[PDB]
This record gives structure tokens, C-alpha cells and sequence, in this order.
């Protein structure tokens, strides 16, 4: 019975809180993102991850636990909110997944340069028009420094950034401090819209071949 | 068995809201029902202006954050069952549909 | 830091070797006599005694006090 | 502490009765529309909440 | 089998948590009329202790059983830390034990009830 | 922390029956929303369970999220004296 303004703001706040909770809980399991769909007397939450076996667990025990805790914490009516785990298509095109993969590689003792180059190569071989990986923090010395790896196309200004660029930021807790990892992936135009924006770049003009 | 059924649609995305309104209107028309609207209420623009810096240093720069809420009103002259059937059509996420009488 | 007054010591309950033993008296025939009153409160119930203070009777469970003159 | 003393001061209003729902800080709380988030946390989560920068 | 039956009943009550230990609590529980049985250790150096226990049990019409060693009664009452190696260590003697509820019927309960009667 | 036996029994019963439990980080809240016990005792009992690996703890947006483990399930079954057949609602 609350006003529309407060209703929409609460919906956004719930989405943000659920995203943060899932990110904290499903860190190692991989968590690309979540989507909330509202239906009459039913709300659907879809978890996107690169490893849905871990998210579901054995016989869906983990997903059932997550559904129960979400329902109890968010005051949802019982048997009204259900969770689903879905594969992420082209995980190499998801900035969050690549950032988590780089975090896992770095936490495993892999050299920063090798891990970043591998991530760049995997992203490029996955159909990305371009990518950029930045590693910041105390590397090899007590003095912090930044490492930048880049290949392919990249835009940084104007409206098309919000659709043609997928970016993520993650922190890695190392022994001597925090490491900052930024992943920025430039998508490619997709007429279907499944793998990229369904809109061409503003300054791209195509002339049909004459008969 | 005829009543003025009021349908209120609210969404943050203009395209989805307009498509849902068009679908509802076409569904009502296909049943030879009388449709009034959709009426577009003035857009609600929630605005928050917060300082960019997480501290007090530097030139005081501000971020203007807006959240736009679009509301539509549709009136149908028919029974409850037919409007309930019409509204059963698939609705995309982000669009809230409320059905009432008068 | 510097302190002026002596450090305070938190209260410690004194130890009674057998506090229950002195609440009952047993005769040769076997009859049992209670040397202390029992709280009339229903919640406390039977078996709950009241302290014999020098001006009143105190119940340790419900805090009910009866003053006798 | 004693029940009547520990945390007995009223907290029905003022900055001490409100905290950020994200970080719990009591400073720079945005109470508009019921967000109840501190300005830093709100600026961090604005895109998820649904607030867009047009100008 | 009487000793084994008593041990089994006490262990089941402890699992259910329906038993009391010590006289300071034993007298209170017995006076509540909820005590369905009483157990006293014979190894007591206080004649007043045993006299009071017996007098209260007789007055309140509660089944009474005796155990030779108080340390064994304490062990059966769970007043010890169980190690994976074997029998629990760090035992403390328990002079008296009382039972409020048996939880569920058991084979040893019938033997105990037949013996005490 | 000192916890009344009834409160611990209620907390353990709820945790085993549901298999999950949350708590807002409010030490002075009179009662837990889902359990009649005060919030502080629920939080501290769950912390004790986590310390010895009976539960998994997640914290986010000033809230706790506790998920029972197999060792926790075994401990709760032994301590509550429930039949082996009964299991948390999650499974
Ligand atoms: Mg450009
Ligand atoms: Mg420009
Ligand atoms: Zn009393
Ligand atoms: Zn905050």
C-alpha cells in the first residue's frame, strides 16, 4: 500500500541487496549475475554462474537452502519465491566471470603477467572486439604500481559505452595487501541481441551494394 | 454484467510499457470491447544529487541521479472474467499490472 | 594511564558447604521438619525457602519480601 | 550492564537512531524515498538500484 | 541386570535431559512431586546427607535406589568428558540423582520398577 | 556466553527444523524475528556453532546467513534426541 516511488526504490534496493548477498555467498562457485522476475503471486530469481553444479549442490540442497534463507530474510511468502541456476552463455564475454577467474588464478600463486595475458587471450578468442585488464596494488615491492594489458578495440566516451562495454571490479586479499583487478570487455554488434547490443555504433554507416 | 475495469500500468522502461499497453488494447479490441486510453500520466522523475567524492577534498562535484517512473491508465467496459482473461497474456519483467473496478 | 583509587573487585558469591542441609531437620522417628518458611508464590512452588533476615523474610526466586515486627 | 542502564538512552530520533542499511555507518544517510543508504554506499549501488545519470 | 537396567534408564533420561543432580536441586525437584525416582550413592561421609535424602524420599513416596560408589553414579549421570580412546575422564562424584521424566519406555525401566517395588 | 537451556533448545530446534537462519546485526533487539530468543543470544550461539564447523556463516548488508552442515546436522540430531529419520526441511 506504499506509493509508486517508494515501491520502485524498494525494488531496486532489494535487487542490489540480493546481488550482493549472492556475490558474497557464491564467490568461489562463480556468480555472473542475478535476474528477478515478478509474476502474479510468484517471483522468479535466476542465478547465473559458470558452475551451476556447485550452486545447486547434490540434489539441489544448496539451492534449496538459498531459497529458504532468501524467503526468510526478505519476508517472502512461503512457496512464493524460487531460485533457478542457469548457464552463462559465452562466459568469456562476461566481465564478472573473467574478473573472478583472474582472482582465482592470482590467489593460486600464478604470475600476474601470465594470468592477465591468458585472460586477455581467452576473452579475445571468445569473440570480444577488445578487452582491457588492469592490476593495481603492491606488486613485487612495497611501492604500489599498476599493470595494464590491452588488445583490440575499445571506446570510453559517450552513450554507446553503457551498452558496448561490459566492466567489473574485484578485490583480491593477498598476504601483503589488497590487489585491485579491473576487467573491461568491449562487445560486438549482434542483430539478434543475445551476444551483443542490438544497435549499431553511432558513427558506423553501411552502404548496400548496388544491383 | 458490464463494468468499467480500470487497469494501471507502471514501469521504468518506456518500450516495454508501451508494448504491453498496445497488446492489452489489441486484445480488448479483438473482443469488440470498448477501450478508453491508454492515458499517460506525467512522468515521475525521482532525483538524487550526491557529491562524487567519498570525502571532502577537491572541487565539489555532484552526480545527478534520476529514476523515471512511467504510469499508464486503461479503462475497459466489460465483465471481470473477460478482463482477467485478457490480462493473462504474457507480461515482460519491469511492468506492474493492477486491475480494479472504478 | 594513572589510577587514583584502588581497583574495585567484582562480587563473588560466598561458598556454603551445605546450605540445603540446614533447611531441614530429621527426627529419630523419621519425620522431617523445615526450619525455614516456604514462599507462598505458586511460581516458586513448594521446596523454595525464604531467607531469615534480621527484620524480614526474603525469597531468592521471586524477590517477595515479608517484614515481621 | 544492568538492563535498566545498558543501552537505556532513548534512540527514537536523531543521527544515532539511523544507520546505513549497507554499511551501518550513521553519517550522510540518504532518507529520500526510503533508501536509507549512506551517500557513499548509494553512489556505489546506484546503477543496481536503478538510478541513471542523464545530466 | 538390575544395575545395567538402572544405568540404561539413567543414560536415556540424561539423553532426554529429564534428570536432576545434587541434593540442593534434588530436594526441590522431589518436593515438586515431579520426581518419579531417586538414586543415592552409598559412599557418603555425611550421615545427615543420607538421613535427609531417605526421609524426604519416604515422606514424598518416591522410589529410592542405592549405588555403592558415588563416582560410578556421577559417571552414569554424565558428569565426565568422554574421550575417543575409551571411558570418560575427569570424573566428579555425584551424591544423589533424581529423575523427572524417563522420556520413553525402555527395557531397563521395567526391571528397575520391579526391583524397587 | 550464558544462555538459558530453553533458549538454546529453541534455537537448535529451529535451526535443525529449517536448516537455515538469518539475523540482523542488532545486538540489542529484544527478540529475533523468527525465534522468541533475543537476537544477541541467537547471533552468539550461531557464532559458537560456526567456530567448531557446525555451520557456514555469510555476512552482507548488515545481516547474517547461516547454513547447517553435515557435522552440524549430526550434532543437532544427537543433542535434540531426534530419530535419525527426521532431517532438516532443506533436504
Ligand atoms: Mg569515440
Ligand atoms: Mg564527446
Ligand atoms: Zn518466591
Ligand atoms: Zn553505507
Amino acid at each position: 500500500q506504499i506509493s509508486k516511488k517508494r515501491k520502485f526504490v524498494a525494488d531496486g534496493v532489494f535487487f542490489a541487496e540480493l546481488n550482493e548477498v549472492l556475490t558474497r555467498e557464491l564467490a568461489e562457485d562463480g556468480y555472473s549475475g542475478v535476474e528477478v522476475r515478478v509474476t502474479p503471486v510468484r517471483t522468479e530469481i535466476i542465478i547465473r554462474a559458470t558452475r551451476t553444479q556447485n550452486v545447486l549442490g547434490e540434489k539441489g540442497r544448496r539451492i534449496r537452502e538459498l531459497t529458504s534463507v532468501v524467503q526468510k530474510r526478505f519476508k517472502f511468502k512461503e512457496n512464493s519465491v524460487e531460485l533457478y541456476a542457469e548457464k552463462v552463455n559465452n562466459r568469456g564475454l562476461c566481465a564478472v566471470a573473467q574478473a573472478e577467474s583472474l582472482r582465482y588464478k592470482l590467489l593460486g600463486g600464478l604470475a600476474v603477467r601470465r594470468a592477465c595475458y591468458g585472460v586477455l587471450r581467452f576473452i579475445m578468442e571468445s569473440g570480444a572486439k577488445g578487452c582491457e585488464v588492469i592490476v593495481s596494488g603492491k606488486l613485487r615491492a612495497q611501492r604500489a604500481k599498476s599493470m595494464k594489458f590491452k588488445d583490440g578495440y575499445m571506446i570510453s566516451s559517450g552513450q554507446p559505452v553503457k551498452e558496448y562495454i561490459d566492466s567489473a571490479v574485484r578485490h583480491i586479499l593477498m598476504r601483503q595487501g589488497v590487489l585491485g583487478i579491473k576487467v573491461k570487455i568491449m562487445l560486438d554488434w549482434d542483430p539478434k541481441g543475445k551476444q551483443g547490443p542490438t544497435t549499431p555504433l553511432p558513427d558506423l554507416v553501411t552502404i548496400h551494394s548496388p544491383k | 454484467q458490464i463494468h468499467k475495469i480500470r487497469i494501471t500500468l507502471s514501469s521504468k522502461n518506456v518500450k516495454n510499457l508501451e508494448k504491453v499497453c498496445a497488446d492489452l488494447v489489441r486484445g480488448a479490441k479483438d473482443k469488440r470491447l470498448r477501450v478508453k486510453g491508454p492515458v499517460r500520466m506525467p512522468t515521475k522523475v525521482l532525483n538524487i544529487t550526491t557529491r562524487k567524492s567519498p570525502c571532502g577534498e577537491g572541487t565539489n562535484t555532484w552526480d545527478r541521479f534520476e529514476l523515471r517512473v512511467h504510469k499508464r491508465v486503461i479503462d475497459l467496459f466489460s465483465s471481470a472474467d473477460v478482463v482477467k482473461q485478457i490480462t493473462s497474456i504474457t507480461i515482460e519483467p519491469g511492468v506492474e499490472v493492477e486491475v480494479t473496478i472504478a | 594511564k594513572t589510577y587514583t583509587k584502588p581497583k574495585k573487585i567484582k562480587h563473588k558469591k560466598k561458598k556454603v558447604k551445605l546450605a540445603v542441609l540446614q533447611f531441614y531437620k530429621v527426627d529419630d522417628s523419621g519425620k522431617v521438619q523445615r526450619l525455614r518458611k516456604e514462599c507462598p508464590n505458586a511460581e516458586c512452588g513448594a521446596g523454595t525457602f525464604m531467607a531469615n533476615h534480621f527484620d524480614r523474610h526474603y525469597c531468592g526466586k521471586c524477590g517477595l519480601t515479608y517484614v515481621y515486627q | 550492564g544492568h538492563s535498566n542502564i545498558w543501552n537505556a538512552h532513548p534512540k527514537n530520533y536523531g543521527p544515532g537512531s539511523r544507520t546505513c542499511r549497507v554499511c551501518g555507518n550513521p553519517h550522510a544517510i540518504i532518507r529520500k524515498y526510503g533508501l536509507m543508504c549512506c551517500r557513499q554506499c548509494f553512489r556505489s549501488n546506484a546503477k543496481e538500484i536503478g538510478f541513471i545519470k542523464y545530466r | 541386570d538390575i544395575m545395567t537396567a538402572l544405568q540404561l534408564v539413567l543414560k536415556k533420561s540424561k539423553a532426554h535431559g529429564g534428570l536432576a543432580r545434587g541434593l540442593h536441586e534434588g530436594a526441590k525437584v522431589i518436593e515438586k512431586h515431579a520426581a518419579q525416582l531417586c538414586v543415592l550413592a552409598e559412599d557418603c561421609d555425611q550421615p545427615d546427607y543420607v538421613k535427609l535424602v531417605k526421609a524426604l524420599c519416604a515422606d514424598h513416596n518416591v522410589s529410592l535406589i542405592t549405588v555403592p560408589n558415588a563416582k560410578t553414579l556421577g559417571e552414569w549421570a554424565g558428569l565426565c568428558k568422554i574421550d575417543s580412546e575409551g571411558k570418560a575422564r575427569k570424573v566428579v562424584g555425584c551424591g544423589c540423582v533424581v529423575v523427572k521424566d524417563y522420556g520413553e519406555e525402555t527395557e531397563g525401566l521395567h526391571i528397575v520398577q520391579e526391583y524397587v517395588k | 556466553m550464558i544462555i538459558s537451556e530453553k533458549n538454546r533448545r529453541e534455537i537448535s530446534k529451529y535451526l535443525f527444523q529449517e536448516g537455515v537462519c538469518y539475523a540482523k546485526k542488532d545486538y540489542n533487539l529484544a527478540k529475533h524475528p523468527l525465534i522468541d530468543v533475543p537476537n544477541l543470544q541467537v547471533i552468539k550461539l550461531m557464532q559458537s556453532f560456526k567456530s567448531k564447523e557446525y555451520v557456514r556463516e555469510t555476512f552482507a548488508w548488515m545481516h547474517y546467513y547461516w547454513y547447517l552442515t553435515n557435522d552440524g546436522i549430526e550434532f543437532l540430531r544427537t543433542y535434540l534426541n531426534l530419530p535419525s529419520e527426521i532431517v532438516p526441511a532443506t533436504l
